[PDB]
């Protein structure tokens, strides 16, 4: 198994740990309706650090927080044109789905390949750990999922003389 | 850290990493699709259950292992398997290391691009080489020269080696395998009068077989023997509280690689067979060979076989010589972690094709127009 | 379902109707039509001769320039030179059907007429036909530019009927296919155990009319077809040349049918990615 | 992709004739799962006074498959809409007074009681069926 | 010890009579009702709601049953039980947006306060107003309070800011108090005033404690700072941080020992002695009030052929956190014995149930301090 | 707000909501009109009676049952008895919701488009579902592998499964669960004097046998004790004041089960009967099967049952059996009970079959809107 992996999603469970900040204030100067507050960031002291995670060379993540509110993006090693247009004829299909699951920075954001946007409303609405439990590790899984496309699509292009030619 | 190393062929999948004691990736190289209408339907199941949980659900499952002439055909049904090792054996890419692979002597001409393809377009391993799997058995012996055999569940090969400069007339490739034991062997069942017969019991008659044949010490003494004997006759359960007792048939059907002449095969017995090699060979070092006749696989486990083919092939044999014969215990197991432990000599990688080679042609850099 | 005719379904119908009238007596509304087709056609249909009795189907194409120069023209004087005809202006040529050029059995042209097409195709390819039977080498080659990002021409050998192509690949997504599926049938026919020669060439025209390898390491098809006579027989023949008269074309259209279809797995996978997110509760 | 009704302008100047210089005035449209209204002025409306009326065919055609029930026999049940428009559409109108309009229907004659006649699709052979009120009561 | 949530409010804030017997609670948004000790019981005595302002704070002065209310608007009120209801009776201010806290000057003098606008709308009563008034410390702060804590003496004051400097101010009114006692830390002690300031701009201070005296104050940022100001060791200070999730709370509950808990819910003990800088923790405080034979297999059946969280986890022993410990807690306090010898300890959660606790059982050491 | 759930079939009604834990819905399927009569101005009434009141009435009263081969047959006889259960048993709008319906298999075909074209173009319903009897049993059980047995009154089933896969030669499905023996058993007691019995007291007969016969335990020595003791003789009670006695009845009736051959019926006893259809099957499943076996429906719920049973099936089985016996208390409920969650479920809610598609469909296909 990728083994490191751990030491990774254990140390961002951990900084999800150190650092499950996220709650509310609306206003002491300026008004009272809680903002985008990871992209309204006027000043430090109040906040989370702004931080970038590599896993090697290629691959990284984006953090970025407001005190209540935070960003994620994520980067991949593949940049072929056979990877990326393939897999974005389904990151095209996927953004309509986020407006029925509501927390991403809804791009496939360059430098990394995505982003996200999270706020404490999350943490009055249901649930505790088990979120981000499947959440950091659901976020692996849709990767692997791409090996479940990627043996779909390349037995697409097993679709190709196994109609056009053996129809005779 | 690692270079991959597999015994990606017929039998089990018997892969680990470079250098190991053993092969640890291991289940059944065949896997199970349902059968079924699924009549329960939504209850979750993805639509294959694979070597060991095929076995699980074998009353459910249609599988496959193509034809006879090769070992599969539609190989892109190990695409799934593929997954299945990257992940559901491993959780790991091979696109991230030196990868060994293996394939068999005389492989129809398509084989190496059609495989490279993806081994590199898909499997974009940083850089590969293929081995034949005969040496790696003497690898692990410590071994360079010799009479090497195969008998397993793909294929069979008969392999003389002079520390290189093996025998391309004299090497003696063969499609037989265990895999093909069953068709005789089960027709049996109806002199057994058993109204109840099928498919998915030759994995029993394999396992009684594997739990209980040998092979004949002098046959016809055995046939007299069956003939007025049943302690022959050994006991086995089966799955809703039964037992069969059975076991004549336990060394009479192990008889047939003497006789593929059962089926009317014009095929002659195994050792009279195997001798056109050394027929062909050299004829000095017929002398020598006497100390040098190693023998392997998991179709080699069974008892009386070997004292039987050395007095066959005595039968075919002078005296006069000294010899060995040389039989490991677990030589069923063993090739993998000889192969596995050759990687040690880090000159074994020289050899590799990069992706830039398979790239830039193609697979065209060493296919097929080459030898 | 996804098959096809020579003759059209809006053509067909539509003057059979027209001639069922015609039979009847009847009075006009007003036809014209242009469209399209395979090969770049420009189709045409009208109200001739302006009367209440006339129709005109008419056809041009820039690379009947490079067709004329060939003699087509007498099969079709005789399969389609039994009706009573004239060239329009504009288009290459013309056919007038009167409603007083209709017969007693006004059916009974219907389909041969509609299938014109193809058969103009067939009407020259006939002559690469008798030059490999007359055994004859390089004859009289049809070069045309049907297309032009593309290229073709029709020619002949003694044992065998010939045509070769050229296209330029766009796009790698598309490379990476057609520099391998066309390599198992080039190697691989088992299941298909019936096709001539078809080699698709991610590089290489032949060698009297271009030369192999004028790609980009795969970058340009230039494919390649020929017959055995188990195909130049009086009949293998006919099916073979309708698949072609569509092929590639009619296959990149396959292309985004299949294109369309992934998203059924694409809408299940994406609905259970909808269903799994909600597990963190 | 533009909206619908835009096809529907150029037969408004397909009409041409003296007088059809101008964007004013207003369109009444109907259909069958949709009918419309907009009060187009130089091709600009107002949103809450353009209409976008949702009754329409479908919400009749069913509501006629009931009226089977009055009178009339012999028929698949999803025939039995076919047969509802086949009649329907030639012959149905409207009336001033109900209470009139029973008695011509009643007395006098197939000018109002008019006969069709059809086929029973459970295994296509006849049916001869009534006509009458079910005309002035459709629409 | 006990729980139950009798209904599952959002208990954003609990409040009492001083016999702890009437809870009144911040609610969601902008409707109240205060619940009663029926026994052990929870039910229904009141319903508020011309306090606006969603709520925030209070201060229930809990003998002289007067809950100045806070929250989002300047409809702020001493809330007194008119016998009929808890109803308001204003407050005078020149905050803006809103009040988070408010305080009363222990003996019960007036109240700070903590603003929507940056400021100290330092509030006095006037008979004349019918009501109170206010002035502004606008400056020398920069930036507005979270938390609030007078010195015993009670025109001493003690705050945690957005405007993080961690400083010691006073806030004399003259026309209704007299300037303080010489005060160690500083004591030139009128209006608006600075005492101290330990340079700690670390955080947003978010939690500030006096010992049992006050002698010592401790505090606490958001960002989860854990910290000292010491007078006797000569305006000695410390400062620390958590290893764990992130604060809710802290207290004293002696001159030398905290409780502290955050979003790990559990509280985690803190000791001490004198020796300025040494911040020292105690370990985890509580013992889950489950045990693991909870299941009911019919309808994780019926749940498993739909899949909505169906695949396990002990995170679910906790609606995610595990340890019972929910979507999550959110308070804690002293029911009785007090920051000296405790008999019993309550706790309130997202889940709107009342908790109390197991205390004595950690009674099992002697003495404190050590001047270093 | 809910949609409902319901017995539509044979023997007691057993109808309620989805999300409940029981029917509400609860008495005798029955059409009730008079004969005799209408004497007493005064008394003034409609034409017929439903169950309960086809009791009320029931001297007067011509009372009938639809429930032809185990078919609730005539649309008619439902209609009014369907107005009742709504409008006024359940005192609700069938209009408010779709509706879990059910249906066994083997039934004529077109009778279902009629149901629906009552249900629907009668009863205009929102949507229905109709799901497969058997099917209501999984949830109530839990069980998904096992066997899933059925008897009340008016439809026999017995359904394998193995994660589904319910098998079309190997199941056992029948005209009626327990009904025609209380004719042996009235042919019984017409021997105890008995000049004195009627149609209408079948249902009285069952309720004795409800409340006093038992599954004989031993029946050879059974009747030897019969034919030997006065042990087995108990008192029974009758609505003018008169007592009765009875006792070997009791059990000699209650063997008929394992005995229909009594009748001459080709049915053995008939867990034997059926276990014969389990024979056509794969050998696997048996000791799971067997560990997993389920019971409901009204006469399942008889005194001396599973300790007769177990002992008779192990008569019948193979040797090393361990057995599961999932027979609860109200385990005739327990199938209306597990049709209620089932309607929760989600995932079962995604294909509602509506009016709407009637509507546009007709009839002429709704039965390829099944299987």
């Amino acid at each position: 198994m990728t083994a490191t992996l751990r030491p990774y999603l254990s140390a961002v469970r951990a900084t999800l740990q150190a650092a499950l900040c996220l709650e509310n204030f609306s206003s002491q100067v300026v008004e009272r309706h809680n903002k985008p507050e990871v992209e309204v960031r006027s000043s430090k002291e109040l906040l989370l650090q702004p931080v970038t995670i590599s896993r090697n060379e290629k691959e990284k993540v984006l953090i970025e927080g407001s005190i209540n509110s935070v960003r994620v993006s994520i980067a991949v090693k593949q940049a072929d044109e056979i990877e990326k247009i393939l897999c974005h004829k389904f990151m095209r299909f996927m953004m309509m789905r986020a407006e029925n699951f509501f927390i991403l920075r809804r791009k496939p954001v360059e430098g990394y390949d995505i982003s996200f946007l999270i706020t404490n409303f999350h943490t009055e609405q249901m649930y505790k750990h088990k979120l981000v439990d499947f959440v950091i590790h659901f976020m692996e899984e849709i990767d692997k999922e791409i090996s479940e496309m990627k043996l779909s699509v390349n037995a697409r292009a097993r679709i190709v003389a196994e109609e056009f030619l053996k129809n005779f | 850290t690692t270079a991959l190393v597999c015994d990606n062929g017929s039998g089990l999948v018997k892969a680990g990493f470079a250098g190991d004691d053993a092969p640890r990736a291991v289940f059944p190289s065949i896997v199970g699709r349902p059968r079924h209408q699924g009549v329960m339907v939504g209850m979750g199941q993805k639509d294959s259950y694979v070597g060991d949980e095929a076995q699980s659900k074998r009353g459910i499952l249609t599988l496959k292992y193509p034809i006879e002439h090769g070992i599969i055909t539609n190989w892109d049904d190990m695409e799934k398997i593929w997954h299945h090792t990257f992940y559901n054996e491993l959780r790991v890419a091979p696109e991230e290391h030196p990868t060994l692979l293996t394939e068999a002597p005389l492989n129809p001409k398509a084989n190496r691009e059609k495989m490279t393809q993806i081994m590199f377009e898909t499997f974009n391993v940083p850089a590969m080489y293929v081995a034949i799997q005969a040496v790696l058995s003497l690898y692990a012996s410590g071994r360079t020269t010799g009479i090497v055999l195969d008998s397993g569940d793909g294929v069979t090969h008969n392999v003389p080696i002079y520390e290189g400069y093996a025998l391309p007339h004299a090497i003696m490739r063969l499609d037989l395998a265990g895999r093909d034991l069953t068709d005789y062997l089960m027709k049996i069942l109806t002199e057994r009068g058993y109204s109840f017969v099928t498919t998915a019991e030759r994995e029993i008659v394999r396992d009684i077989k594997e739990k209980l044949c040998y092979v004949a010490l002098d046959f016809e003494n055995e046939m007299a023997t069956a003939a007025s004997s049943s302690s022959l006759e050994k006991s086995y359960e089966l799955p809703d509280g039964q037992v069969i007792t059975i076991g004549n048939e336990r060394f009479r059907c192990p008889e047939t690689l003497f006789q593929p002449s059962f089926i009317g095969m014009e095929s002659a017995g195994i050792h009279e067979t195997t001798y056109n090699s050394i027929m062909k060979c050299d004829i000095d070092i017929r002398k020598d060979l006497y100390a040098n006749n190693v023998m392997s696989g998991g179709t080699t486990m069974y008892p009386g076989i070997a004292d039987r083919m050395q007095k066959e092939i005595t039968a075919l044999a002078p005296s006069t010589m000294k010899i060995k014969i040389i039989a490991p215990p677990e030589r069923k197991y063993s090739v993998w972690i000889g192969g596995s432990i050759l990687a040690s000599l880090s000159t074994f990688q020289q050899m590799w094709i990069t992706k830039q080679e398979y790239d830039e042609a193609g697979p065209s850099i060493v296919h097929r127009k080459c030898f | 379902m996804i098959l096809l005719e020579v003759n059209n379904r809006i053509i067909e119908e539509t003057l059979a109707l027209k001639f069922e009238n015609a039979a009847a007596g009847n009075k006009p509304e007003a036809v014209e039509v242009t469209f399209a087709d395979f090969d770049g056609v420009l189709y045409h249909i009208s109200n001739p001769n302006g009367d209440k009795t006339k129709v005109m189907v008419s056809i041009s194409l820039k690379f009947y320039k490079e067709l004329q120069a060939h003699g087509a023209d007498e099969l079709l004087k005789r399969v389609y030179g039994s009706y009573l005809v004239n060239p329009e202006s504009g288009y290459n040529v013309s056919l007038l059907y009167d409603l007083e050029n209709l017969p007693a059995s006004k059916d009974s042209i219907v389909h041969q007429a509609g299938m014109l097409k193809r058969n103009c195709f067939a009407s020259v390819f006939e002559k690469y036909f008798q030059f490999q039977e007359e055994g004859k080498e390089g004859e009289n080659r049809a070069v045309i530019h049907y297309r032009d990002d593309e290229t073709m021409y029709v020619e002949s050998k003694k044992d065998r009927v010939t045509v070769v192509f050229s296209t330029v690949f766009k796009d790698d997504d598309d490379v990476v296919i057609g520099k391998v599926f066309m390599q198992e049938f080039k190697e691989g026919r088992r299941a298909s155990h019936t096709a001539p020669q078809v080699l698709f060439s991610h590089r290489e025209p032949p060698l009297e009319l271009k030369d192999t390898d004028a790609a980009v390491g795969d970058n340009i098809g230039y494919i390649t077809f020929v017959l055995f006579p188990r195909h130049t027989n009086a009949s293998a023949r006919d099916n073979t040349i309708n698949l072609i008269h569509t092929f590639r074309d009619y296959l990149h259209y396959h292309i985004k049918c299949s294109k369309a279809y992934i998203h059924t797995r694409m809408r299940a996978k994406t609905s259970d990615f909808l269903k799994v997110l909600n597990r963190a509760r | 992709i533009a909206v619908q009704a835009v096809l529907a302008l150029a037969a408004s100047w397909t009409s041409r004739q003296v007088g059809e210089r101008t964007l004013t005035g207003t369109v009444i449209d109907s259909g069958d799962g949709v009918t419309h209204v907009i009060p187009v002025a130089e091709g600009y409306v107002i949103g809450s006074c353009i209409k976008h009326i949702p009754i329409a065919g479908r919400d009749i055609t069913y509501f006629i498959q009931q009226l089977l029930r009055d009178r009339e026999v012999g028929i698949p049940p999803e025939q039995s809409l076919e047969t509802a428009k086949a009649v329907k559409e030639r012959y149905s109108y409207v009336c001033p007074d109900l209470v009139k309009e029973f008695n011509k229907y009643d007395t006098d004659g197939s000018k109002w009681i008019k006969q069709y006649t059809g086929i029973n699709a459970i295994s296509k052979k006849e049916f001869s069926i009534d006509v009458g009120y079910e005309r002035f009561l459709g629409p | 010890m006990a729980y139950h949530s009798f209904l599952v409010e959002p208990i954003s804030c609990h409040a009492w009579n001083k016999d702890r017997t009437q809870i009144a609670i911040c609610p969601n948004n902008h409707e109240v009702h205060i619940y009663e000790k029926s026994g052990n019981k929870w039910v229904q005595v009141h319903e508020l709601k011309e306090h606006n302002g969603q709520v925030t704070g209070v201060d229930w002065a809990p003998d002289s049953n007067r809950i100045v209310t806070c929250g989002t608007d300047r409809n702020a009120y001493v809330w007194t039980l008119k016998g009929r209801t808890w109803k308001p009776t204003l407050v005078i201010l020149r905050i803006n947006r809103a009040a988070r806290c408010v305080r009363w000057a222990p003996n019960e003098k007036k109240f700070a306060v903590g603003s929507g606008s940056r400021v100290i709308s330092i509030c006095y009563f006037e008979q004349e107003n019918d009501w109170w008034v206010c002035k502004h410390i606008k400056k020398p702060i920069r930036s507005t309070v979270l938390s609030l804590d007078w010195h015993p003496n009670s025109v001493l004051l003690a705050a945690g800011s957005c405007d993080f400097k961690c400083r010691i101010f006073s806030a004399y009114i003259k026309e209704v108090e007299e300037r303080p006692a010489p005060t160690p830390w500083g004591s030139k002690m009128p209006f608006g005033e600075l005492m101290f300031e330990s340079s700690s701009s670390c955080g947003w201070v978010h939690g500030v404690c006096f010992s049992a005296n006050g002698s010592r104050v401790a505090w606490v940022s958001h960002d989860s700072t854990v910290c000292l100001a010491d007078a006797d060791k000569k305006m000695a200070v410390a400062t620390l941080a958590s290893e764990t999730l992130p604060l809710l709370a802290v207290t004293f509950i002696t001159e030398s020992s905290l409780v502290a808990a955050g979003h790990d819910c559990f509280p985690v003990l803190f000791t001490y002695d004198s020796a300025a800088g040494k911040l020292s923790f105690g370990g985890r405080l509580d013992v889950p009030k489950q045990s693991s034979q909870r299941g009911l297999t019919a309808r994780e059946r019926f749940q498993n052929l739909d899949k909505k969280a169906s695949s396990e986890g002990s995170a679910a022993a906790g609606a995610g956190l595990d340890s019972l410990h929910k979507n999550s807690v959110s308070q804690i306090s002293v029911l009785s014995g007090g920051k000296a010898k405790c008999s019993q300890f309550c706790t309130t959660g997202m889940d709107g149930g009342m908790s109390i606790w197991d205390v004595r059982s950690l009674e099992s050491a002697l003495k404190d301090l050590k001047i270093v």
